[PDB]
């Protein structure tokens, strides 16, 4: 439950790196 | 011991540890260092939550497991209690005018 | 990763002592 609230913030910075240089 | 954090989650510990680690195979195959400064900072701040989530969830269990006489028996109901039928002990409780024993 | 063998076991020190320090705080 509240376990998963930051699995999305985790999943936020992952795609944020992809659009940095390419 | 691992159940202070639900086992549905020790796999999701791995998946994100994999999903970040795989980027070194983007760098080699498939600004300055901002590419990894964002990832390691969000990753650190993320995994810094799992530890506090664990520490508090553990303390939340451990404090609860520090909460457990005739009174202790009296003020509850899960534990059944009694005496030998028609003995002096049974009579003692049957005739006791003391609240707790009377309750029992 | 440079120095793989030492570093990969270094997690089973760093994450290992994390279990102790988290357990310590809660106890």
């Amino acid at each position: 439950e509240n376990i998963g609230g930051i699995f999305i913030v985790l999943a936020a910075g992952l795609v944020l790196s992809v659009f940095v240089a390419i | 011991f691992l159940n202070p954090l639900s086992p549905d989650i020790w796999m999701y510990v791995l998946l994100a540890c994999l999903g970040v680690s795989c980027v070194l195979f983007v760098i080699a195959r498939f600004p300055k260092a901002l590419s990894t400064r964002i990832v390691g900072g969000i990753w650190w701040f993320f995994t810094l939550i799992i530890i506090s989530s664990y520490t508090a969830n553990l303390a939340a269990f451990l404090t609860v497991e520090r909460m457990e006489s005739a009174d202790d028996l009296a003020k509850q109901t899960k534990i059944e209690y009694g005496a030998v039928r028609d003995g002096s002990t049974m009579t003692f409780f049957k005739k006791s005018k003391i609240s707790t024993y009377e309750k029992m």
